[PDB]
This record gives C-alpha cells, structure tokens and sequence, in this order.
C-alpha cells in the first residue's frame, strides 16, 4: 500500500503577480537601480511548455506607472515656470523674403518680474506658435496657463532612453519563450527561463515604434482580436528601417534670471539654414517593407481583397502625428508621406515634414505640464524603425488601415510579450511506497 | 551532471527528484544586493516577501515532523480517492506540473493529515517509552 | 478536536498541551497579503516585527538540541527552588497562565542551563564516540 | 567560564571551539527595539540586512544534512591539497582567522561537496532502506 | 541702495527660533552580524596593525 510522501524544491508553479524591480548597468532617471550580473544566466526546458498570454501580461501595467513616477520624481526639485504666465507682446518675424518659413515662431517680449521682486524687467524670447495663443502687436498667452502649472526640465538631466532590465524576487521565475512564431497567446512548444529580462529602452512614441527588439522569420501581426475594428494591430518587423531627422537651427539660449535665484532658459536668437525640420527616409525600403506587412495581412483577410493605407481620423495633434523626443526635443510630423499607399488583390527618399513643441503633456496625462528648454545648436539623428501601431478601419474586399497610438502601454508591452511571471511552489507531496518507523 | 535553475523541470517526478537541491537554493536565492525614489521601496517589498514567501512553508515542513526536507516519509496512508494510478503510471510516465493538475485538488485535505494525525501521535508515545 | 486559535487557553497545561499546533500556526501565521501613506510603512514595520518576533525565540529552541519542537527533553534536572509542587499540583491542576505567574521569576536562570550545559556536553562526547 | 563575545577570537581553533554558542546569539541579537527622517529607513534596512545574512548560510545549514549546527560530522573525506598540515599544526596551533587565510582559497570548491555527495547518497538509500 | 547677499546665488530659509544647534553625544551601531572593533593602543600612526584590540 502507497503512503503520503512528502516533497520539497519541486518544479511546479503558478501564474502570478508580484512586485518586479529594475536593473541596468553601472541621464534619465536611472541610477537607484541595482548593477547587472556581468553573466546573465537562462535554460532552455526541453518537454516544458505552457501558455503565454501578452493581452493580460501585468508586468506592461507596472511599467506603465513605474515610468511615470520617475518622471515626476525628475521635475519635482527642478524649477517651476509660474510667473512666466503673462500676457505677451508678439510680433511676426521676417523671415527671408517673402515666406517658406511661414514665421512660425513670435518674437514675444513682455514685463518679467526679475530676481529683484520689485522693479520689473522687460525682455524678450521666440516661441512657436504652437506653445502660444492670442488672447480675446497682438496679446497671446501660453497655451498650459488655461489648464494647470508648468515646470522646467533640468538643463543637467536628458531624456535619452537606458536599456532597463526587470528581475523578478526568490520564488518566482522569469519564463521566456524562444517561439520565433507566436500568436500573442498560446502554448509555445519551445519555453525556457531566464535570471532577468534583456535591456529594454522606454522609447516614447506614437504611431512609429522606434529603436525596439526584431522578429525573425517573417513579419509578426499581432492583435487581441484581428476581426474587432475597436482593436488595433501590433506590427513587429525583421529589418530596422533607418530614418533620419533634422532640426537645422544654430540657435542661441539667451537665459533670464527670472529669480529669484532660479534661472530661466529662454530662446534667443535663431541663425542658420533656416529650413523646416523634417526626416528622411529611404524610400524603396519602406515600399519593399510594407509589402512584406501586406502579405502577413493576406494571410488573415484573404488571398483576395485590397489593402489601403492612410493617415489617421485627425483631432488632438499628439494621436495625429507622429511624436517623439529626440535629444531632449519634442517632434510632430506629418506620416502622410509615409501612409499613403495600396495593394491590389493578389534615390528615392521620401521627406517628412515636422514641428517643434516646447509646451508638452506626457502620456495623456492632464492636470499638468513640462516645459522642455530649447536645446543649443544644430540637433540631428538617425533611429530604427522596428514596428507600426496600426488599427482597422461595404466590407467585402477592400479594407484600410492608418496609424494610431496613444496609450503608450501598447509601447512597452510590444516588447513584454517575450515574458512571464509565475510564482514557484516548492511544497508538493506524492504516494510512495514507504511506511515510516521510530 | 548539473542541469541548472530548474533544468530536470521537464521530466518525469522520478527523473526530477534527482536535483531538488539545484533549485533548492534560489528558492530564496539571496544575494541581491534623493531619497525614497522608485524602486525605492520595491526592491524593499518584494526582498520582504522573498523571505515571508519561503518561510511560510518552511514552517509547515517543521511541523510535519522532518525538517530534514527535499524528501521524507510519513505514517500517513494514501487514500486511494486522491488520483488512483499506479507508480509507473505515476512516478516513471508523468511530471509534477502534471501530478499537481490533479493532486491539487485534495491540497488542504492531505494537509490536514500531514499538519496532524503522526505529529500528535508520534508524540505522548515517546513520553512513554521515556518512562523507563 | 478542533478547538480554534487559543482554544485550550483555558485549561491545564496537560489538556492544553493536546493541540500547541493550532496556535503554532499562528504565532507566524503568514498570508495577510501617491506613496507612502499612512499604513504605507506600518503594515511594513509590523510584518516585519512579526518575523523577528518569531525568530528570535525559534533560534534558542535551535541551540537548545531539539529543533522538532512544541515539545523535547533535556538532561537537565529541575532545581526545587523553582516552585516546589507535585506534578498532579502542576500538570493537573494549573493553567500555563498560572505557571507563568511563578516560574517567570526563574525564567533568565533557567534559560542558563538550556542554553548550555547539555548543548557543551551532548558534543565532545559524540566526538569521542567517533574515535572507532 | 563566559567570555564573553568572541571572547575566544584569539585562541586556537579548538580552545576557540568551546564557546561557539556565546557569539553564536548575536550573530542575529534581536532585541534593538514628522516620517520618514534620517534613521527612518536606515535602522530598518540594517534590520533587514541582519536578518537575510543569517539566513543565506542557515539555510546551506539546513541543507548540509546537520541543522544541530556549530558542529557537525559528514561523510566527505578531506583533499590533501587543502593545506596539507597536521592536526597539532591545525587545531593546536593555529586561530580561526589564521585558518581562514589559507583555507578561503577552496571555499566554494569544498561547498560543491557539501552541498552535495553525502545530501545526494545518504538519500535513496534510505529509501531503499525502507523496502523491507 | 543694498542686497541680501545669497539673493544672487538661491533662496534663503530661517531656521525655525525654537530648534537649537547644540551639539549632542551620537552614538553609532552596527546591525547583527557586524562588529564594531576598537583599538585601545595609545599609539597610532593613522594606519597599520594594533598590538591591543
Ligand atoms: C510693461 O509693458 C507694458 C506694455 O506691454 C507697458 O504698458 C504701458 O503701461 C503704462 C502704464 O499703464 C501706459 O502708460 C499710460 O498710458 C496712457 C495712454 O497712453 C497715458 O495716458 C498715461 O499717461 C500713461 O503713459 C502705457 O500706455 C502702456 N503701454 C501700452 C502698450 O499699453 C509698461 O509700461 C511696461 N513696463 C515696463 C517697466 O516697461
Ligand atoms: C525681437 O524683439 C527684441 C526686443 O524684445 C528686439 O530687440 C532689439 O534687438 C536689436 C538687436 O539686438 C537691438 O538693436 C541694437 O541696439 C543697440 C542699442 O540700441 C544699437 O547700438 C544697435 O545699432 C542695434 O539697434 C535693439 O536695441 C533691441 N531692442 C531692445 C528693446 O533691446 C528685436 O529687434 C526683435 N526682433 C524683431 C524681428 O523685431
Ligand atoms: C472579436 O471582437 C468582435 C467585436 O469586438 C466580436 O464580434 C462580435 O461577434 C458577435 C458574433 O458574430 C456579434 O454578436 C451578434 O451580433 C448581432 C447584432 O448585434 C446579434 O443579433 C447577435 O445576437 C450577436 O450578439 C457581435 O455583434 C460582434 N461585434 C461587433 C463589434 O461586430 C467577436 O466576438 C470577438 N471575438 C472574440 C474571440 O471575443
Ligand atoms: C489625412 O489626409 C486626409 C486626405 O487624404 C485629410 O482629409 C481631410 O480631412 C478633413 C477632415 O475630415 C476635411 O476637412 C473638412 O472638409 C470640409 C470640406 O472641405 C470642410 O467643410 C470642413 O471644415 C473640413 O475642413 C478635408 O476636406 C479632408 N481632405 C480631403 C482631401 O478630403 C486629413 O486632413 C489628413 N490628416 C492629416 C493629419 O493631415
Ligand atoms: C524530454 O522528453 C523526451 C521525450 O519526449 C525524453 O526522451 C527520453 O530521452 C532519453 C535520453 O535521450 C532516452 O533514454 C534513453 O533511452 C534508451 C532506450 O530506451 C536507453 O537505452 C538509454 O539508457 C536511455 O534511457 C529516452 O528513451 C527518451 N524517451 C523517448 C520517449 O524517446 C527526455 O527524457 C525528456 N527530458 C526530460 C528532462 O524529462
Ligand atoms: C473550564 O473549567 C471547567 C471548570 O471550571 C472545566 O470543567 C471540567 O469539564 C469537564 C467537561 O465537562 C469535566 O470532565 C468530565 O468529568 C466527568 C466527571 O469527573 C468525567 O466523568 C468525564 O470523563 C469528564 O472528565 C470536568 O469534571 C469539569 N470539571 C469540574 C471542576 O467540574 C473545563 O475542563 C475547563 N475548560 C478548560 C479548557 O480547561
Ligand atoms: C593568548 O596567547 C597566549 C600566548 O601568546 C596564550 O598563552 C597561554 O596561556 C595559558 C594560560 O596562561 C598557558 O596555559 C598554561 O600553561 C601551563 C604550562 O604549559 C599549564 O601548566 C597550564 O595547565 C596551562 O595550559 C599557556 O602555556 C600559555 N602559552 C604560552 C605560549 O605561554 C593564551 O592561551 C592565549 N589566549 C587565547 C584566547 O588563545
Ligand atoms: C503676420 O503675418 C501673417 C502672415 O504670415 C498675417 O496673417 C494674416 O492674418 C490675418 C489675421 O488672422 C488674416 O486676415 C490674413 O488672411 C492672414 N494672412 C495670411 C497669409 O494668412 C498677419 O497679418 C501678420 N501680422 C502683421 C502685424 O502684419
Ligand atoms: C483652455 O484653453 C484651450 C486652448 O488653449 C481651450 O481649447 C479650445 O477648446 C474648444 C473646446 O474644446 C475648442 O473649440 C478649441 O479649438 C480649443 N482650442 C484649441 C487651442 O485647441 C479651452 O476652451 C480653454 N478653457 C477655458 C475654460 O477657457
Ligand atoms: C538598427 O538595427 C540593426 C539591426 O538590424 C542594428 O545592426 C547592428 O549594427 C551594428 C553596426 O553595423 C553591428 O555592430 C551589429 O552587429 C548589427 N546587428 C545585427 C543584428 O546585425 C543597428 O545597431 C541598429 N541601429 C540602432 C540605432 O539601434
Ligand atoms: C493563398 O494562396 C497561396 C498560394 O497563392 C497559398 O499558399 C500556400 O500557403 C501555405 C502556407 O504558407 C503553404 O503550405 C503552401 O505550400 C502555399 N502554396 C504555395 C502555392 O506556395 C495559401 O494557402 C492561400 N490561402 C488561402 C486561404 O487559401
Ligand atoms: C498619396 O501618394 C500618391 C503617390 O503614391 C500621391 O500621388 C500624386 O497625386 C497627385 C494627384 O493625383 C498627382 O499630381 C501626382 O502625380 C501623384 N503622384 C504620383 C507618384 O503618381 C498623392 O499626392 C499622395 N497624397 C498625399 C496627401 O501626399
Ligand atoms: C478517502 O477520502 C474520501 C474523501 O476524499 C472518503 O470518502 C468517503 O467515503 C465514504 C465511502 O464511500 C462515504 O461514506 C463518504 O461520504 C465519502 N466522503 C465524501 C467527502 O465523499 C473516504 O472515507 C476516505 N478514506 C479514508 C480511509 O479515510
Ligand atoms: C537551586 O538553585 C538555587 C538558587 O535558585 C541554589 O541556591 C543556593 O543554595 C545554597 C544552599 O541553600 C546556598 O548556599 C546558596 O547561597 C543558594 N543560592 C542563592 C542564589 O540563594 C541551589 O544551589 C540550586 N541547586 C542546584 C542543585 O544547583
Ligand atoms: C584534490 O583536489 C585537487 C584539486 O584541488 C585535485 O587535483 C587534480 O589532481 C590530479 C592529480 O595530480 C590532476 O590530474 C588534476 O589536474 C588536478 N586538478 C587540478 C584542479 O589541478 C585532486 O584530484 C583532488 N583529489 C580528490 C581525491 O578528488
Ligand atoms: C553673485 O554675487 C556675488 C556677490 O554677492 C558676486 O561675487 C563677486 O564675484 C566676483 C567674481 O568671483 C569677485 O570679483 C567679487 O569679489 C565677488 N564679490 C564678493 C562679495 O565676493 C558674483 O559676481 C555674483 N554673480 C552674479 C551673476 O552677478
Ligand atoms: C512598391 O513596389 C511594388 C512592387 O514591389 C509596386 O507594386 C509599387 O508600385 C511600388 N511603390 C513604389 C512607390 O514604387
Ligand atoms: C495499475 O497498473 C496495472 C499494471 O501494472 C494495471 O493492470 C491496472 O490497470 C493499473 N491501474 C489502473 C487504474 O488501470
Ligand atoms: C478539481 O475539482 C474542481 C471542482 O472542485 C474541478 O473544477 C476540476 O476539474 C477538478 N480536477 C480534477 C482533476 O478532477
Ligand atoms: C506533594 O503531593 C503529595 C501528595 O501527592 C503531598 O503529600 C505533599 O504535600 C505534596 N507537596 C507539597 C509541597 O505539599
Ligand atoms: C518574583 O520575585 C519578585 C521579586 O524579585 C517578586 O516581586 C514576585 O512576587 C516574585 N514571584 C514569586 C511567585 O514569588
Ligand atoms: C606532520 O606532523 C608530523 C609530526 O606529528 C611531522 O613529522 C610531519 O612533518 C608533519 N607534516 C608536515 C607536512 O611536515
Ligand atoms: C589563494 O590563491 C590566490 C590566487 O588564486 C592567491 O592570491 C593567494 O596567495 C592564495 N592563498 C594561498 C594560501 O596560497
């Protein structure tokens, strides 16, 4: 007769959430973070599979508000811009005749109170259009003092994206697929496990991902529901696609004193190749791109109908656009060059115009603001595209499709979906043939 | 041969018993190693519930009376309700996420014996052959 | 019997001796599952207490060699000092409540004993019997 | 006679053997008894810390088949090329830290042992043991 | 005409009149498994081995 045995140290586990905490080398916003192993360590497990599941993946929500925290943690002991809400003189600026340009900015100069709270100063500075509004030279006013307060960015911290990796504490497991297909959820016939997570960047973008991991094989579509139009398409691809962005501006910082000892960085004067920004991109290689994501479309609509593509609805210009910082700037450009094609049934480059923001509202977020300072001389640099951010829009053969956006979840958890948590029970028992005595 | 953090996870519960050790270890791992700050208090937390997490059961294992873990044996005898198989079809055709797919069910009903009945027992007993 | 957390609370220490389990369980007990906050670092520093509260006296019954604890001998004999009663005075007749009330007077001076003499002697000993 | 702690650091590894136990109760100590605030969270992670850098060798402890620690015996035979002295060279002449000098250079290879040949064998065996 | 000195540099904030500045006896402590070693040999040259632990 078999009797209760009892087992410890097995290798059995549940799904579960638990408190993930960062890790990355030895800028942004990281430096309270624990070194990486210089060994990371991971196994492959033969005859183990299970489940994934990106759509409910916790470790994206976690993420999401830790990223948060740090950025207000960032702006906390900077300087707030409150006394910079006044009423402003602005004028057009002439630029080289007769206008390409189309000015753009307003050389705008008011009453600032000054380090001597007392006698005022008059002065000056160039803003764009975009930060600004006429009130009722004319008066304007800047746009963030009709919806909350708005502080300065440090001049000392930047923006650019770290590699973070996550670990998970003793008891739990970082399982990782090495499934080079992958439906977004499913049993993956190749699992194994690592220490912590590879080096993920927390690149904020819309529309564009940039700078991310790449598929192998073929293009990946993924979606939580491909037939609901409600949902949107995740688009992974196999080869970065450079693009290269400019803003050819050699302009000055002339920073006022507006005290008292806190100082302010205000735009003085704008010199050079006065041309619009915009970026570059090489053109064969997003036709020849796209098509590969249209045959992966096939695959899930048909061997034949007709596959559109188009900018989005238009509204609220940051789901609109395409937006991204680089170098500590804020960029919205106009994707239409880019999604403006179709596909029947079965050098070049192409020029992106872009704007420049100062006034920005991160992650959707209301109730407040962040100035960004203009950032002295020439800015230009060059990313990979790794992804799209595609939703769905007399349906029986052609379909359209646009770029979208906005919950920026979507961002990180287009990298998230390789993991999971789960929580490890050591405490098992089983029937052996084994009668115990004293 | 050392297999590694979980290495024998896919293979029968018998092959697996092998390296419960290997495990054994990082189950609680160690290690590790402007104030506040996020992950200020995360790392914080979860190093806690590291600790809370292991002990919890290690406890359990002290009072089943062994301590002496990864394996040890009982006086309690299987009821045959509790998945009726036979040990090949148990132990050499069949690993422990798989045996836990059915076991589970009677978690806390085997606990109570095992939390129980031989701790009680063993005990008093022994108090008795002390007597001489 | 199921009695409950401190069920036998109100008896002798021999009947309550039955079910030292049921309260075992519980003397750690586990579970309980903008920043800060209040509560933010009380729930923290509490559990916390409790573990340290808990390990503090579990390394003792470490040294003292027993380990499977709840109960074990020693090879220590009882000093008359220490409340002169007979064991049907004590066992059969008092609540662990009232025992403390007494013994507590003689709990540091004990303890002395417990944490040596056995624990120095036991070993050396074993030592030597390892000779062959 | 009491030392008192590490009252024994500077004598031979087998005078020093003899009163483990006094320093072996505060290796953990216990007791110590507007937020936040300098000391705020200092006082709690050095709390904390004391508490893990118990238990990460406890629990290698508990796994080298002993748990009665300060000492015990296994069954993993000495390599000669671990500083190849005598006993009298050894145990009665010679600190701990003086061990420790040279003996630190095989520490983690000594561990792979401990942790397992004897763990691994005494095991199985048992179970065999058991058939009859 | 005068200044404030520091309204150059940052801003200025008054301690509070009931708090004091008077230096108190600061005791340090080492969490378990740490100990805290004193020499007691009057003689040290910053640096080197202690004859007197
Ligand atoms: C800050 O800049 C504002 C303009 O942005 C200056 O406004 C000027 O303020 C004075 C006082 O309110 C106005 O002067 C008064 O004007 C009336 C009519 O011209 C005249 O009857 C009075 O004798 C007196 O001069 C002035 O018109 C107004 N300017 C405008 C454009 O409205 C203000 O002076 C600036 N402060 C500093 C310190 O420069
Ligand atoms: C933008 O508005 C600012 C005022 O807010 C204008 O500032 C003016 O800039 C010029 C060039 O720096 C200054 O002119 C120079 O002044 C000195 C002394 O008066 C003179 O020696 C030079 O020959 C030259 O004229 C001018 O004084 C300055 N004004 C003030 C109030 O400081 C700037 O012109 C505006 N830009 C546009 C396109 O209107
Ligand atoms: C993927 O999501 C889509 C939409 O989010 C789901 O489509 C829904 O499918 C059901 C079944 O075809 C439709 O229900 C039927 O609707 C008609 C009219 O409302 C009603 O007469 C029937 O009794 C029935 O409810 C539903 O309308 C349709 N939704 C939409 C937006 O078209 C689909 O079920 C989702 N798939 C997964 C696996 O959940
Ligand atoms: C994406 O490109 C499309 C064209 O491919 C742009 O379509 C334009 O969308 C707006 C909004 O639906 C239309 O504006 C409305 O037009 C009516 C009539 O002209 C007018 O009554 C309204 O006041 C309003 O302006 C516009 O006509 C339409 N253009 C065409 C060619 O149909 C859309 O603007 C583009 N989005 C981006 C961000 O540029
Ligand atoms: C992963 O699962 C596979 C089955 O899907 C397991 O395969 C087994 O692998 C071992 C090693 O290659 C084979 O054992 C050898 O078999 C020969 C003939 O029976 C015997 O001569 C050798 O002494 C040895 O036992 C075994 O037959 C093979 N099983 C089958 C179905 O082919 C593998 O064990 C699994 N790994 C885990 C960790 O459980
Ligand atoms: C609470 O204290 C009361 C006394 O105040 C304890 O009463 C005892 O209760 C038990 C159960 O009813 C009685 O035991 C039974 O007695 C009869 C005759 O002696 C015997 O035939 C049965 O086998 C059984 O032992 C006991 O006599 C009674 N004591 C007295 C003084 O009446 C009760 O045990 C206390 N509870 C706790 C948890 O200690
Ligand atoms: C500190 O180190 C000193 C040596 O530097 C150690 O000295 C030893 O002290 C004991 C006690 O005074 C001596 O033991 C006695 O020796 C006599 C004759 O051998 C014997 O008749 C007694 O039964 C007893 O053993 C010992 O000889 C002396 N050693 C020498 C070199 O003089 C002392 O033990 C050290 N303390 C620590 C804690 O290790
Ligand atoms: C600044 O220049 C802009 C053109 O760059 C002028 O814009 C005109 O503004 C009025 C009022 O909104 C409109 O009636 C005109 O149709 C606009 N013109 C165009 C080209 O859109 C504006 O008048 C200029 N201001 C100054 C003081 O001359
Ligand atoms: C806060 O100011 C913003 C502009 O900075 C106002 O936004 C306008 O809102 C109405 C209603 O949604 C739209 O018709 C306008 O096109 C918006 N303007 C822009 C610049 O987008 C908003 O009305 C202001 N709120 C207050 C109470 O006046
Ligand atoms: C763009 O992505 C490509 C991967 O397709 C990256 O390629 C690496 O380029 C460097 C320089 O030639 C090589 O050292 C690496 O070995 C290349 N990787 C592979 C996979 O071939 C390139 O680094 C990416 N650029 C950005 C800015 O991240
Ligand atoms: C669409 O038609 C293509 C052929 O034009 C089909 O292609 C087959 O695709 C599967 C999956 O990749 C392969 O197993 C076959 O070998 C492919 N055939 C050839 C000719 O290459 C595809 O099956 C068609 N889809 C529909 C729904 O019928
Ligand atoms: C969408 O892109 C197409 C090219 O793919 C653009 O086509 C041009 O359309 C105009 C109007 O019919 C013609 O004058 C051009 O000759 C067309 N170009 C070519 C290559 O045929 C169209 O302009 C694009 N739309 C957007 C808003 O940029
Ligand atoms: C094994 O445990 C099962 C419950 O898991 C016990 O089942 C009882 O079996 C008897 C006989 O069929 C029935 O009278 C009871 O109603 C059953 N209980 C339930 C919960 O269904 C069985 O008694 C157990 N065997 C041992 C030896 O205790
Ligand atoms: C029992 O412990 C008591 C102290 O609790 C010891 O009492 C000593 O007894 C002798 C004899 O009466 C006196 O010389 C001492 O002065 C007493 N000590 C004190 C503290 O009063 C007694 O020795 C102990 N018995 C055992 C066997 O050790
Ligand atoms: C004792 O351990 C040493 C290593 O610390 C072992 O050394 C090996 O000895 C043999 C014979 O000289 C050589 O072939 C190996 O190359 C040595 N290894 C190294 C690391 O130098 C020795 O085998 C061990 N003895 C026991 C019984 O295992
Ligand atoms: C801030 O004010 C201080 C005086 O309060 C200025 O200090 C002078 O600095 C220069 C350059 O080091 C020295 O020549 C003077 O002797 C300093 N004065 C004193 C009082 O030490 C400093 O220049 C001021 N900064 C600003 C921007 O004006
Ligand atoms: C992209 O190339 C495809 C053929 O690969 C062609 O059908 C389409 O016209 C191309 N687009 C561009 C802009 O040339
Ligand atoms: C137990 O295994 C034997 C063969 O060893 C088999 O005859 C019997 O069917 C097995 N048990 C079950 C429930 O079938
Ligand atoms: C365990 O029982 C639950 C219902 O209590 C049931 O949902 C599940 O299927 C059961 N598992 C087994 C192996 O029968
Ligand atoms: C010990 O109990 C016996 C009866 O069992 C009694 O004669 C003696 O008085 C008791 N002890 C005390 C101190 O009285
Ligand atoms: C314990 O002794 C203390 C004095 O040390 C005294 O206050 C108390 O009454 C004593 N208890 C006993 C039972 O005598
Ligand atoms: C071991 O000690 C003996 C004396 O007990 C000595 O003869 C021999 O030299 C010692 N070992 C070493 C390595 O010398
Ligand atoms: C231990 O070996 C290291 C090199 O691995 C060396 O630096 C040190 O001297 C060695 N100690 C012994 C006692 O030889």
């Amino acid at each position: 007769n078999l009797w209760v045995t009892v087992y410890y140290g097995v290798p059995v586990w549940k799904d579960a959430e638990t408190t993930l905490f960062c890790a990355s080398d030895a800028v942004w916003a990281t430096h309270a973070c624990v070194p990486t192993d210089p060994n990371p360590q991971e196994i492959h497990l033969e005859n183990v599979t299970e489940e994934f599941n990106m759509w409910k993946n916790n470790m994206v929500e976690q993420m999401h508000t830790d990223i948060i925290s740090l950025w207000d943690q960032s702006l906390k002991p900077c300087v707030k811009l409150t006394p910079l809400c006044v009423t402003l003189q602005c004028t057009n600026v002439t630029n080289n005749i007769t206008d390409d340009m189309r000015g753009e900015l307003k050389n705008c100069s008011f009453n600032m109170t000054t380090e001597l709270r007392d006698k005022k100063q008059k002065v000056y500075s160039l803003f764009y259009r975009l930060d600004v509004v006429q009130i009722n030279n004319k008066e304007y006013r800047l746009i963030n003092c009709n919806t909350s307060a708005i502080t300065q960015a440090c001049p000392k911290v930047s923006f650019e994206p770290i590699p973070i990796h996550y670990c998970a504490p003793a008891g739990f497991a970082i399982l990782k697929c090495k499934d080079k297909k992958f439906n977004g959820t499913g049993p993956c016939p190749s699992v194994s496990t690592v220490q912590c997570t590879h080096g993920i960047k927390p690149v904020v973008s819309t529309q564009l991902l940039l700078n991310g991991s790449l598929a192998e094989e073929e293009v990946m579509i993924r979606s939580e529901n491909i037939t609901n139009n409600a949902k949107n398409i995740l688009v992974q691809f196999n080869t970065p696609v450079q693009i290269n962005c400019t803003r050819p501006n050699n302009n000055t910082r002339k920073s006022i004193r507006i005290g008292p000892g806190q100082a302010f960085y205000a735009t003085g004067d704008i010199i050079g190749d006065i041309r619009q920004a915009h970026c570059n991109v090489s053109k064969a290689t997003w036709n020849e791109t796209l098509g590969k994501v249209v045959k992966q479309l096939r695959k899930h609509f048909g061997n034949n109908t007709i596959i559109r593509f188009a900018n989005s609805s238009g509204g609220d210009l940051e789901v609109t656009t395409h937006s991204f910082n680089c170098g500590g700037e804020f960029f919205y450009c106009n994707t239409s060059g880019l999604f403006n094609s179709t596909w029947i049934s079965n050098n070049d480059s192409i020029t992106l115009p872009c704007r420049i923001k100062q006034i920005i509202n991160m992650w959707q977020r209301i109730g407040q603001a962040m100035y960004a300072p203009p950032i002295q001389g020439v800015i230009r640099c060059v990313s990979n595209i790794t992804g799209l951010i595609l939703t769905r829009d007399t349906n029986s053969t052609t379909e359209t499709f646009r770029p979208g956006g906005g919950d920026m979840r979507d961002n990180w958890r287009s990298e998230l979906y390789k993991y999971k948590v789960v929580k490890i029970e050591p405490l098992g028992v089983a029937p052996t043939r084994c009668k115990r005595r004293v | 041969v050392f297999l590694g953090f979980l290495g024998a996870a896919g293979s029968t519960m018998g092959a697996a018993s092998m390296t419960l050790t290997v495990q054994a270890r990082n189950l609680l791992s160690g290690i590790v190693q402007l104030k506040l700050t996020v992950w200020g208090i995360k790392q914080l937390q979860a190093r806690v519930l590291a600790v809370e997490r292991y002990l919890r059961d290690q406890q359990l294992l002290g009072i089943w009376g062994c301590s002496g873990k990864l394996i040890c044996c009982t006086n309690v005898p299987w009821n045959s309700s509790w998945s009726n198989r036979n040990l090949s079809e148990i132990w050499d055709n069949m690993t422990w996420l798989q045996w836990d797919k059915e076991i589970s069910n009677y978690t806390q009903i085997i606990y109570g014996l095992l939390e129980e009945s031989q701790n009680q027992q063993e005990k008093n007993e022994q108090d008795l052959l002390a007597l001489d």
